């Protein structure tokens, strides 16, 4: 009844493996989830052409698209996936939003994504935004009856993955009346450690840090020697994404430090992404494994929530493109696509996956707190589940 | 001091707070 | 031996909103004026200008317009793109522009980000003084009175976020050089707490360097008066660089109920603009341009606003560069060599010389406003700022 559909995929990410997200980590994923959908909610026949082109997690981003477009032979792609970087994002989101072409990513996790009504109106995030992670923090508050916090993290005004991490607790906390000291450097510059320390000895009594994971070694060795670990203050770090961080025994450095390191630990917690499993992951991490080391290169053992989020961003496109197709428009209905990727619950290859009514993915996290401090051993001791809204300690 | 020499990036997007 | 005649594309991109000071009405009466200058001579003879005036709306519509007509064209880029000048509008056309090797000239686009001009922004040349001019202008100024701290105090959209940009320029120079800086910023577009930001302004620095509207700064002093700031204790600067002609007039007089306490409070304070030159030709210029301007419904200055001088120069400069690549044996598709002959020169513009620095960026001259008589509430130039000299001299 319905003829094959051959649907153009532009895939924006970086050629650089420096990060979590580059295209040959990602592609694997992308793969796996297209076979998993040649083979049937799309007319068959359907096949789809994907191009991977590098983001360099900026200007590029843009210049790929609109020289593909804009190109005498141009044309539109139908799904466009990625960038990741914020600021590669943005512009490829409002051109997106212009020509009416769906975008999906697994990133574009700052704040000002949020706001849909006009120029980011065709981008559905399926990973979760750091302002669902600021929902978590202002649950985690609420539990200890915590009102204030000195927010300090690494800004180096080029990515600024830090400062956009804690934009989402700082949106949160201001939308809920709760007070914040803000306090940024620039890691990537001689660090003022003493200053750093001294700033946070005068501000709160609970810290929030986002800044790379050997910058806060040294802060939490600063603060042990001033007597600051131990119980006088509740320090909290994030690591969502990179599992060689948030890993047990974050402290160990194999270091003439690290006996410090321990000690000085036992007063940080540690927020990362509350990740589920099922027998389908297993092989989709193994298959991915195999691609991935195939194109020489040493993997991060289990893909991160980038690669599992793109490979549902494919899912969640097809969903829509059906229920839409079926309405009676096409892949060219852009806008018509993307409000069917929102508000809505589908099985990822990790579980199940829900996007708010805003077309942001709800997302679940879990503090990390070291148990046992002679040992150093550190486990899960909360979680919080975004969807339902609330934060428990475990058993 | 919401400044610093930095910040060229100023463009595509906004947010809230510097 | 005459070049075959040229067919010279560009493309304009400026608000249609004529709230703005460059709104497209405004400024193509100027385009138009030095293009009917230039044909009658630097380019090959028959050359022709084809002028397409774009909506910029001062957001992404200018990139979304520049993308659409270069695809609809089947990849046919302009010759030369006019504006934005909107600091976010102009950053991703400047990004496209250095990419397609298309040379891109602005009054605008004056944020301090611009600057750096050695991959993303090569090939956007600045025809109008950036907010860094002003900030090297206030340094000086601050050199000569030996001053060496001062409070920024600005609004800050979050939007077109103007004065924010504005301040940044003087933030720039300043660390640079090592001078402190306190900042204090407000929006102005939300209820303000007057006494919040004057009790800042007593608690941190004595000299303070605000940009606002001029309402909302008289609202400042208007309360600085109160709390006894303007006698003598503080140095107030307000930076108004595109319409500062009220002066000589009274920048404090509103015919309103607190119009006499205004002038007084008004008297602590000094106010930035830039210096703008005459000859009886920009003279001219304005009355052809208001001409215009105005059986099109619109108001205007009595001599054209620097963003409306600036384009006029624009064509000028572009012309100049045009005529001496195509007499190297280059196109006008070898942007770049366009864009690298607009920099580092003086030519002659409309209101008198103009110079471009050697990283494409006009030098600006700028004028320090005063009131030299408290009794009378006159206002009137004390000093001037001469960019490429960069010397700062009072008037006799
Ligand atoms: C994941 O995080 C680890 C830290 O646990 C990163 O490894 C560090 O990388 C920096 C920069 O290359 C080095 O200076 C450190 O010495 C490394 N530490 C260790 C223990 O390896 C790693 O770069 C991150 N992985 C990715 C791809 O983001
Ligand atoms: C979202 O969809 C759910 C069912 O999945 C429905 O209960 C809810 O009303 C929808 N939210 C709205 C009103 O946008
Ligand atoms: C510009 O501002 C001045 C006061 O600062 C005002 O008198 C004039 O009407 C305004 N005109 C413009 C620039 O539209
Ligand atoms: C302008 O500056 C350049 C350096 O970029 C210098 O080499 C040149 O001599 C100056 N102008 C000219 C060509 O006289
Ligand atoms: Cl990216
Ligand atoms: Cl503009």
């Amino acid at each position: 009844a319905l003829p094959p559909q051959k649907i153009e995929v532009l895939v924006l990410l970086p050629q650089d493996d420096s990060y979590l997200f580059s295209l040959t980590r990602v592609r694997p994923a992308i793969e796996y989830a297209l076979r998993s959908v040649e083979g049937r909610l799309l007319p068959p026949g359907t096949r789809f052409q994907v191009a991977y082109e590098d983001s360099d997690c900026g200007n590029r981003a843009l210049f790929s698209l609109v020289d593909r477009v804009a190109a005498a032979r141009g044309a539109k792609p139908d799904l466009i996936l990625g960038p990741v970087c914020e600021y590669a994002a943005a512009p490829v989101a409002r051109l997106a939003s212009h020509w009416d072409l769906p975008m999906l990513s697994a990133g574009a996790l700052a704040a000002g994504f949020q706001h849909k009504d006009s120029e980011y109106s065709h981008l559905t995030r399926v990973a979760p935004a750091y302002a669902k992670m600021g929902e978590m923090m202002l649950a985690l508050f609420r539990h200890h009856h915590w009102s204030r916090a000195a927010l300090v993290y690494s800004d180096d005004k080029l990515e600024r993955n830090c400062y956009f991490t804690l934009e989402g607790v700082h949106e949160v906390f201001q939308e809920e009346g709760l007070h914040t000291s803000i306090y940024s450097f620039d890691e990537t510059k001689d660090l003022d450690l003493e200053d750093i320390v001294r700033n946070i000895q005068a501000s709160e009594r609970v810290v929030i840090m986002c800044a790379s994971s050997d910058t806060i070694r040294s802060i939490m060795l600063v603060a042990h020697r001033h007597g600051m670990t131990s119980g006088d203050y509740a320090f909290f770090n994030i690591e969502l994404f990179n599992s060689s961080s948030y890993g047990d025994g974050s402290w160990k450095r194999g270091d003439k430090h690290d006996f410090e390191a321990k000690q000085a630990y036992s007063s940080l917690q540690t927020v990362t992404l509350l990740r589920t499993v099922k027998p389908e992951f297993e092989k989709f991490s193994m298959e991915v494994k195999s691609s991935v080391e195939k194109q020489g290169l040493n993997m991060e053992d289990y893909v991160n929530m980038f690669v599992e989020g793109f490979h549902d961003a494919i899912l969640l496109y097809v969903l829509a493109l059906h229920e839409v197709l079926r309405a009676g428009y096409s892949k060219k209905d852009g806008g018509k696509i993307i409000q069917q990727t929102w508000n809505r619950t589908f099985e990822g290859i990790a579980g199940q996956v829900s996007i708010d009514a805003n077309g942001d993915r709800y997302g679940d996290f879990s503090v990390i707190a070291m148990t046992d401090v002679e040992a150093g051993t550190q486990e899960v001791i909360g979680d919080y589940f975004g969807k339902e809204g609330r934060f428990e300690m475990r058993p | 001091g919401c400044f610093g020499l930095k910040l060229d990036r100023i463009g595509s997007m906004s947010g809230l707070g510097c």
